[PDB]
């Protein structure tokens, strides 16, 4: 209730950095922030989740911004969890894909 | 004669600073100074 009147609905898009340097304590922290970030999202809010390491793939099956209802968010919170860090960081292919 | 004994003693001190400034990163991840430092290794590999 606080959130819907805080602000206007929003199409967000979470990028996740999956380069090798992140693996460790930091990688562990990211999977819990994104799940946390989602809690914030609402049905009126659309959201997808991407991830980059020298190529930007998209974390799940979706490929476009989806309604971020209870179900869709459940899919994204279940694909954020299985991520493995490997590879070169590329912020240019990560923001092109975004 | 005199300085070839001391330019190759100065080359080797420059090879020990290039091993020092290397920064090891996990999982094959590299910043841009580690890439220019493996281009220095080739130049230190032929002088020796
Ligand atoms: C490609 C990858 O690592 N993602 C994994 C997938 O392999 C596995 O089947 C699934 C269920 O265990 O969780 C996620
Ligand atoms: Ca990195």
């Amino acid at each position: 209730w606080y959130i819907q009147g805080a602000a206007s609905p929003k199409d967000m898009l979470i990028l996740v950095d999956v380069s090798g340097s992140v693996s460790g304590l930091t990688l562990k922290l990211i999977r819990t922030s994104v799940s946390e970030m989602l809690e914030t999202l609402s049905d009126d809010d659309f959201v997808n989740v991407a991830s980059f390491n020298s190529n930007a793939q998209d974390v799940s099956c979706f490929q476009h911004l989806v309604q971020a209802n209870v179900r869709n968010k459940k899919v994204l919170k279940d694909a954020v969890n299985n991520i493995t860090a490997k590879g070169i960081t590329d912020y240019k292919k990560g923001f092109s894909f975004a | 004669w005199k300085p070839f004994e001391t330019i190759i003693l100065l080359t080797i001190f420059a090879n020990c600073v290039a091993l020092a400034v290397y920064l090891p990163m996990p999982e094959d991840d590299n910043n841009s100074l580690n890439l220019g430092l493996e281009k220095l290794e080739y130049f230190f590999l032929t002088v020796f």
